[PDB]
């Protein structure tokens, strides 16, 4: 199960490296449970629609979501943070 | 384009058709006589779908994120 | 906006919340104790303005 | 029961009475209940609260929202299209 | 700041705390070991009302007409 | 959205049902018998996260 990051996504991963730990412990946990399993788990997995189809979502805390997508034998991670 | 039923129908089999939707993963509207008093009736599922994809489409700059990642994920 | 209500409630009340659901624009889940039978309830006035949201994501 | 409108709350208003016919109505049986009893009645009353407290909230439908207050003997109407 | 009660007392006497919060019209926090797990217990009432004030705080132009309107009408 | 909990099972599985919140991040309303005596749960995050908006927008 590899692990893809965008430049988008490993900019986000890295702006919550260096702010709020707690953030960080959590978008660790959820990327753990996605490598057990993709589809279920914590954070509510919930499948996008329309444009967005093939990218899923998981809750990082109420205003933040983590938009992530399989393609074969890796996840591919979108998004860590919601605006700046 | 959405099946619709009538209320009657709808109230008796309420439980069945409650079933379908999450079977079929489909929306349906339950008609009436007055055009406006009609409803639709949706899986908690394909709704929770469709509220997480309308939050990422309301935003556009992280629609405009996710939607260039995913082209340069695929690409 | 969103109100929920268990499904033994809203059997027994079905027809008073069916009319509610167009006047107090505010969609309905039924939650039952087979989540596979859960079902949202909206007015189709919400429904088509959803459906234009979307539409102007494009 | 006197009336008042603000100048922005009349534009509302006359907004919906060129745009559509159906709305103007939905518009007019809430500015009737509002009369019988400005706290209860069809559309969801609902107060607001902070730096709203005193204003009053009624769903014309799912995207625009009817805004009062009162003043004494009087309601006052604030807003009848959320946005443009 | 908010009352805070402790996790055991909150389940054992849930019943009146569901009527201490929709008298009182006041939230409180129920805590237990864990503060990852606080929670705040709310009465609907406020909840909904919470709602209708929060979708108008994230309509700037929205906020600002029914802000400046309760000044005309307070004159 | 919303879900509806029986406020038995509430009591019962106090502990988990604290932990749902704070990981799906949705609020639940606790329904009893009396009407005028229902709740809403939710999660310090999405609280403080509700009470910031609310205070920016000052």
């Amino acid at each position: 199960m590899l692990l893809k990051f965008t430049e988008d996504a490993w900019a986000d991963y890295c702006y919550w490296q260096n702010q709020d730990k707690k953030t960080l412990k959590r978008i660790n946990k959820l990327i753990k449970d996605i490598q057990r399993d993709p589809f279920t788990g914590i954070g509510k997995p919930e499948p996008l629609k329309y444009d967005y189809q093939g990218a899923w979502s998981r809750r990082i805390d109420a205003e933040n979501r983590l938009i992530y997508m399989m393609d074969g034998d890796s996840v591919a991670f979108l998004s860590f943070k919601d605006h700046y | 384009h959405m099946e619709a039923v009538l209320y009657s129908t709808f109230r008796n089999h309420l439980k069945d058709y409650m079933k379908k939707v999450n079977d079929e993963f489909e929306p349906l509207t339950v008609v009436n006589k007055n055009p406006d008093e009609d409803i639709v009736v949706l899986s908690k599922s394909e709704w929770d779908s469709i509220q997480e994809t309308l939050r990422i489409a309301q935003n556009k700059e992280l629609s405009d994120k996710v939607l260039r990642g995913m082209a340069q994920v695929r690409a």
